[PDB]
């Protein structure tokens, strides 16, 4: 499917389809210093969504859960008027709003984690 | 048990090393138009999210003379100030030799600028014409030692080609803030009391430094910040006669002044394409440029700055003198006035004494009494050693005015000789970066090292 | 607690808001070319140090424990003059002498645990 | 008519003028999406995309 | 043994010494534009292989086994046959024919192992 | 090439007129220099006229 051909397919279609996506995120040439310029703000966009991904636990392409409970106000929707028919773009036109909400609360419960396994490594 | 070895990453360790900062600027300058002016051209725009930080049980020393970001600061200055002069004029045909007659104005004789009237080899290069422009002295020398003392010659051109300043950009002190890269992070002493070396406990961070005003200027310090308490003392070794001592001020002295001489700008072609600007015609009467002081606060401001130096002398007197002769760069208040180049002679400034014994400031006599400092103008400015060191300032229609704060001040001690119960003063000047010393003397960049190293009773388990 | 709100507070306090500090090490501008070559060297500090926690099994913000005993001479300290009282600048003040013992002694700690878990991961 | 105005150049040559294809390629991070409605009137929607 | 000092030594010697070869794969100066044109270059090239490494559940330097079996038609060849005798680079110039199914054969590997392991994340 | 009289065979003595730093006071200047940085400016008869 390439760089962006799952586009419009559902959310069970595009539960896959991940890599041959995600995988072309890094490139550069020549034809000047902007080019550099663009070159290097890519890899630093790629590696900042790296990290973002490294604080969580998550750390891969895998279908990272976390155990927050869904608030309904982010979606107010059902489980079939999620999986069985929407796609991923007009489901982030309802979304967006409250991802420096939800970018905080995936912290907050890696700030519920560690320290307990801490404990359960040292004080077991 | 024992214990067993954890790295832990994100820890707030600091260590001192050079780096390089860049420059943001206001973001209203951004309002102006692209390669007007060093705003808009180089730097980033600014946005105040990440305030200041205060700090809690933090203890750091701080080092004035020893930082490294006013040696960067005038390298930045040297290489954007260098660009900028680029795309202009480069002078060359105007090196001809000047025939200058008496200062006929308007009848009578200007005492400060000659008529003069040169050949000029026009954009067509084979119908060189007649022209006339009026000039000032400091930029005219006499061509031979012999009597012919008729023929000219501009100062330039026998050490380097000239160069005029394009008239559409400005000479205005945009206020520049210095920032951080990835991974650094700036750190500012809150203590006022800070006597140039030594440690501070009230340490913030920031982002961002406070806007530096790159005021270019000698004897005296011109719109900067002001001092948070009193006025403070700064010296490497206070007891050294050849060390820069830098006096802050609290309260600020107000200075206005002007050129008083409606001057006229007259367009010469010089060559294909490219034009040049001098000074025609001057309308109404001759009036002298000066500027002026209001008598009361300075002698208020010298003699508390007198009270400042007797926690540092015990028993003596504080008196002062004018500079040691010098040259033009050196012995005058050099400063820039809305594009033109003042020089002011210091000496009526400091025709004074403190007795040790501080005396009423107010004591009514005139409060409309005021110190008057005269003042010459030049135009072709040798401005910095190692720049293109040569540049022409266009002249600008109009009388001119422009008003300041006085903060600052420069000395350097006269030699401690006889046991003299006074140690005189001077007034200093020369190495710009003591002015912006003055400025940047709270800041000091850290190295961030964020991978440590503790014991923990924590075991891998396998 | 931002970028370095966390000096001056105890080992206790610096236990936490580690993420915070850590991850605002990736930004850059323009003034020229030596704004650039700072961008990448920042970009190079940062992937090597992610590196260094790489090689160790590390490899997240979390208490990354080894099995390492602690010989006495690195600090000659008692936990309680360790974790009630002191702050990591003038812990760092002390133990910073010995990074060519800890940061190949962690690499020791890999070269520990490897093979021993390929052959339990064949030889099973 | 020059040389009031600027002091201008003579093109060199051993350049030429010719009108060579230029492609235009997105960097890493974008991507360029192309409308393939041939009844597209300048502004407004379309279905048959491609990247 | 450095940057290369492991080349020549066999496969069950090399299977060691990893990383002091790989750890210094980052670096940059100055004598031009080009210059940093390399270093982002070489930047670029550490990052990709370690996102390759990052697709397939590896994600560090251990000896990341998966469970896709060998096909004879790669290598023909002994177990002794590989391991005592032979070399990684005499060992490359026969294998470096077959990158372009070994590199989609382990992405497959991470076919058949993801949804699996999140309805056992879910459905239990 | 009257160096001290006689002739030195590699270094020719010449002189030229130099467009001064003021550009109107030009002025005669001499230098030597060696034969194959100096050639004879035209085919045509003027023996004694030289060329870089
Ligand atoms: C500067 O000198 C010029 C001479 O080049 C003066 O111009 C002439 O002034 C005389 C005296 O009134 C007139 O007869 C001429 O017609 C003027 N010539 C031109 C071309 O204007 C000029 O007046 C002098 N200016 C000043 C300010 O001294
Ligand atoms: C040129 O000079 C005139 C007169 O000296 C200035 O006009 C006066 O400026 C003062 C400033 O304090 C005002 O108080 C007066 O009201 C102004 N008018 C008059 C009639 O005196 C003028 O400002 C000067 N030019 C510039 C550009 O400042
Ligand atoms: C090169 O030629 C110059 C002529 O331009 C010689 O200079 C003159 O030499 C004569 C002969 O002694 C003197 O009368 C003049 O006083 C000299 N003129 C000057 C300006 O010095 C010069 O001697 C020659 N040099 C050599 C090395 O051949």
């Amino acid at each position: 499917l390439g760089f962006l051909g799952a586009a419009g397919s559902t959310m069970g279609a595009a539960s896959m389809t991940l890599t041959v996506q995600a995988r072309n995120l890094l490139s550069g040439t020549v034809w000047g210093i902007k080019q550099l310029q663009a070159r290097v703000l890519a890899v630093e966009r790629y590696l900042r969504d790296q990290q973002l991904l490294g604080i969580w636990g998550c750390s891969g392409k895998l279908i990272c859960c976390t155990n927050v409970p869904w608030n309904s106000s982010w979606s107010n929707r059902n489980l079939s008027e999620i999986w069985d028919n929407m796609t991923w773009l007009q489901w982030d036109k309802e979304i967006s709003n409250y991802t420096q909400i939800i970018y905080g609360l995936l912290e907050e419960s890696q700030n519920q984690q560690e320290k307990n396994e801490q404990d359960l490594l040292a004080l077991d | 048990e024992n214990l067993w070895v954890t790295v832990y990453y994100g820890v707030p360790v600091w260590k001192e090393a050079k780096t390089t900062l860049f420059c943001a600027s206001d973001a209203r300058a951004y309002e102006k138009e692209v390669h007007n002016v060093w705003a808009t051209h180089a730097c980033v725009p600014t946005d105040p999210s990440p305030q200041e930080l205060v700090l809690g049980n933090v203890t750091e020393n701080f080092n004035m003379w020893k930082n490294d970001m006013v040696d960067q600061m005038h390298e930045d200055i040297i290489s954007l100030w260098d660009q900028s002069l680029k795309p202009c004029v480069k002078l060359t045909p105007l090196c001809v030799t000047l025939i200058c007659s008496n200062a006929t104005v308007k009848n009578g004789t200007v005492e400060e600028m000659k008529n003069c009237s040169f050949n000029t080899t026009t954009e067509i290069r084979d119908k060189e014409k007649k022209e006339y422009a009026l000039f000032y002295k400091p930029d005219i020398v006499p061509l031979s030692e012999t009597n012919n003392t008729s023929e000219y010659r501009l100062i330039n051109c026998n050490t380097s080609a000239c160069t005029q300043a394009c008239p559409k950009v400005t000479f205005e002190p945009i206020p520049i803030h210095y920032c951080a890269p990835a991974g650094y992070a700036i750190l500012k002493c809150n203590d006022e009391t800070f006597n140039g070396t030594g440690p501070c406990s009230n340490v913030s961070t920031v982002q961002c430094t406070h806007g530096i005003r790159p005021v270019v200027s000698t004897q005296l310090l011109l719109n900067g910040s002001l001092a948070e308490k009193e006025i403070v003392i700064r010296s490497e070794n206070l007891t050294n006669n050849a060390k820069i001592i830098i006096v802050h001020l609290h309260t600020p002295v107000e200075i206005v002044c002007t050129r008083p001489n409606n001057n006229t700008r007259k367009s010469v072609r010089i060559g294909p394409g490219q034009t040049f600007y001098a000074t025609g015609d001057i309308i109404g009467d001759i009036k002298q440029a000066h500027c002026n002081i209001s008598e009361e606060k300075w002698n208020d401001t010298l003699q508390k700055v007198g009270i400042e130096l007797q926690k540092h002398f015990p028993n003596k007197t504080i008196k002062y003198n004018q500079s040691a002769g010098g040259d033009m760069e050196i012995t005058t208040h050099s400063f820039n006035c809305g594009g033109e180049f003042f020089y002011c002679n210091t000496s009526n400034l400091f025709n004074g004494t403190y007795n040790g014994t501080y005396i009423s400031t107010n004591s009514s006599a005139n409060s409309t009494s005021t110190i008057t400092l005269q003042c010459r103008i030049k135009q072709i400015i040798n401005m910095w050693q190692g720049v293109g060191r040569c540049m022409y300032a266009p002249p600008i229609a109009g009388n001119i005015t422009c008003r300041s704060n006085i903060t600052g001040l420069l000395l350097t001690r006269d030699g401690g000789t006889n046991s003299n119960e006074t140690e005189t003063f001077r007034p200093a000047g020369g190495d710009m970066r003591d002015n912006w010393r003055s400025e940047l003397y709270k800041y000091k960049v850290v190295k961030i090292e964020p991978l440590g190293v503790a014991p923990t009773r924590c075991k891998r388990r396998v």
